[PDB]
């Protein structure tokens, strides 16, 4: 229950991490855990180094998608005003 | 509005000239008297009831004719021409506003201080006083036309 955290918790957001220096948190020496955790994360594996490609990630805008809301908090926000009235 | 009037006869001045039968119009009609003019006609003339008939139809669209009137034909053009007003100039209507909560207010803040002098709502008035509901409404107003933003310019 703290390995798993090794992994959700390095990223996000770090850019990057070399290998060996992962390698020195997972212990063992060159464990499978770290090959499964290429499959789970999926993220990314680089040769000698790592990256959280991409991009830190799925960059939120949110452009219009919370116009939506804005105007749906201002439709009861009026009815609030109505039932004064 | 209006009124009815009808020519009682006067050769019939030897006879009774006190009708009528079901008086409950009469007495509605006659009422209020209402000066003295109007009861210098209760000789030689006296008026009779009017009441409207419908003609509900017609009477309904009649309605509706006055009432769109100050919609718009589309309804989405002199809102969203009210939307080209929500910013114009309305930051400017709205430093209007600010001066009138400013003003009022500064000289409405000596009232309470005042009604410890004249103990305590004894006449009065001075005023300046309230006006603050105007300011209120009109300020409702702009934050509504103003909220139908997002629901107009967004789709």
């Amino acid at each position: 229950t703290i390995r798993d955290e090794i992994a959700g918790c390095i990223e996000k957001a770090y850019e990057k991490i070399l290998f060996t220096e992962a390698t020195r948190i997972l212990f063992f020496n060159t464990p499978k855990k770290m090959t499964d955790y290429a499959k789970k994360r999926g993220w990314v594996l680089g040769p000698n180094n790592y990256y959280s490609f991409a991009s830190q990630q799925q960059k939120p805008e949110d452009t219009t998608i919370p116009s939506t809301e804005l105007a749906k908090q201002v439709i009861e926000y009026a009815r609030q005003l109505e039932m004064i009235v | 509005v209006i009124d009815a009037f009808r020519l009682i006869n006067a050769n019939m001045m030897v006879l009774g000239h006190e009708p009528r039968q079901t008086t409950s119009n009469l007495g509605h009609l006659n009422k209020p008297s209402i000066q003295a003019l109007i009861h210098g006609l209760n000789r030689h003339y006296y008026s009779i009831t009017i009441n409207y008939r419908k003609n509900e139809l017609e009477q309904k669209m009649l309605l509706n004719l006055h009432k769109k009137s100050w919609m718009e034909g589309l309804t989405l053009q002199d809102y969203s021409e009210h939307c080209k007003h929500n910013e114009s100039v309305v930051k400017e209507m709205l430093e209007l506003a600010k001066n009138y909560n400013k003003a009022v207010e500064e000289e409405d803040k000596m009232t309470p201080e005042q009604l410890a002098i004249k103990n305590v709502g004894k006449q009065d008035p001075k005023r300046h006083l309230e006006e603050h509901v105007d300011v209120l409404m009109t300020s409702n107003i702009v934050q509504c036309l103003a909220a139908m933003l997002d629901t107009v310019v967004f789709k």
